């Protein structure tokens, strides 16, 4: 099959390029051009393109390891309960656990996660997308969502679109 | 060709939604075929060709450099950023942002470029100044895709978009270098595979830009032709359909099949 959220969760930081292609299905994937030495894999049609994952690597070597995972429309929130009021309660400095307790444990998906010092966790960055009850969409644009981003597991900022 | 008009009307009844269509001869500007050419449709990402035309006009006039590096941050990111989300550390040049906006439909790329030219209102002023008094961009990504019925924000008409694309690609508005660069970005389109490109014969030229939006909105603008050179502009828009993305793609691709068959 094409790239999917299941495949995205099965691919882990530290995997080689071949491990990634084996899980994703290499016919779904590409490198070079706009994506550099990353590996970019396509799922079902969505928006003006396709659901996708992008996997970044420590180097261009064949033994390079995944240090970055990004996706769009592969993951869906299990129980989206974000609201503008809850978004307002999210504060810079909160831990990931404090944010999740605030916006709802099932409201978020991982947008991007990057380890600039892999295999160390120093400076790790995490972008979450979080969704209100009807904000997630797998094929159109979101209709109620927030972007919450962290460095070293501490919220650095937040932004929302169409929350009520 | 009347068989293509038959196909457009059939796409209308199969999607349950308005379809706008125009074929323009590229060199003369002559309207060869059309349907609802003066009705308004959401541009969706097709505006990004006009955006980068404005960027290139600034380059022509020495106000911008394609090599200028723009550093942006997480707060700048909006939904659907396949290229820009991978360059938070190093930034991207203006050239790289137009490439991402046109060839990958990158939404953060387009917003960063909108910021460099002063926003949707300034793009609209640019269009106004080249004689397009119809096309209007009012909002940023992603809100510009909302496609509210009877809402004229972020809309064009097929005839206006076609004529404006012609002026950008063949008129004297842009320098020769910028004319070539804009066409090159459109020829390098990576995301419009299932649309006109799926009906295109070997040896043909196409430079295009697609768009998708809310309420079944879908569209494409293209310069295409046989003998490896563009000789017509085609503009196709639809909005309002409840059909799947695959079905909307197929209807546009079939209009393209009819367009090419009866060239």
């Amino acid at each position: 099959g094409v790239m999917t959220g299941a495949k995205f969760t099965q691919i882990q930081f530290g995997m080689t390029r071949q491990q990634v292609l084996d899980i994703a299905g290499a016919e779904n994937c590409e490198t070079g051009g706009s994506f550099g030495d990353s590996i970019h894999c396509r799922g079902h049609a969505a928006g003006d393109y396709y659901a996708y994952a992008t996997f970044g690597f420590t180097s261009a070597a064949a033994d390079a390891k995944v240090d970055s995972k990004s996706q769009w429309k592969l993951l869906a929130p299990s129980a989206p309960t974000l609201t503008l009021a809850k978004f307002n309660q999210v504060t810079v400095g909160m831990t990931r656990a404090q944010v999740l307790a605030t916006v709802g444990q099932g409201s978020c998906t991982t947008w991007s996660e990057y380890y600039p010092a892999y295999p160390s966790t120093a400076g790790v960055t995490l972008s979450l997308s979080c969704f209100d009850v009807d904000g997630y969409s797998s094929t159109g644009f979101y209709r109620g969502s927030a972007h919450l981003w962290f460095t070293d597991g501490v919220l650095q900022g937040k932004r929302q679109w169409d929350l009520v | 060709h009347p068989e293509t008009l038959v196909k457009v009307k059939d796409a209308e009844d199969q999607l349950g939604a308005r379809v706008g269509y125009i074929e323009l001869d590229l060199n003369s500007g002559k309207i060869l075929e059309s349907f609802r050419p003066e009705e308004r449709f959401p541009m969706m990402s097709t505006f990004k060709v006009l955006l980068c035309g404005a960027v290139l006009s600034r380059v022509d006039a020495g106000q911008e450099q394609l090599g200028r590096r723009i550093h942006y941050s997480q707060n700048d990111l909006v939904e659907y950023s396949p290229v820009t989300e991978k360059h938070l550390t190093d930034g991207m040049t203006v050239r790289e942002l137009c490439s991402a906006a046109i060839t990958m439909s990158d939404n953060t790329a387009a917003n960063l470029l909108l910021t460099t030219i002063g926003g949707p209102k300034e793009l609209t002023a640019f269009l106004h100044n080249m004689g397009d008094h119809v096309t209007r961009l009012d909002r940023w990504e992603p809100e510009l895709n909302e496609a509210i019925p009877n809402d004229e924000r972020d809309t064009t008409m097929p005839a206006a978009m076609a004529t404006t694309l012609r002026k950008l690609l063949t008129g004297e508005l842009l320098t020769l270098a910028s004319r070539q660069q804009l066409i090159d970005w459109m020829e390098a389109d990576k995301v419009a595979g299932p649309l006109l490109r799926s009906a295109l014969p070997a040896g043909w030229f196409i430079a295009d830009k697609s768009g998708a939006g809310e309420r079944g909105s879908r569209g494409i603008i293209a310069a295409l032709g046989p003998d490896g050179k563009p000789s017509r502009i085609v503009v196709i828009y639809t909005t309002g359909s409840q059909a799947t993305m695959d079905e909307r793609n197929r209807q546009i691709a079939e209009i393209g099949a009819s367009l090419i068959k009866h060239w």
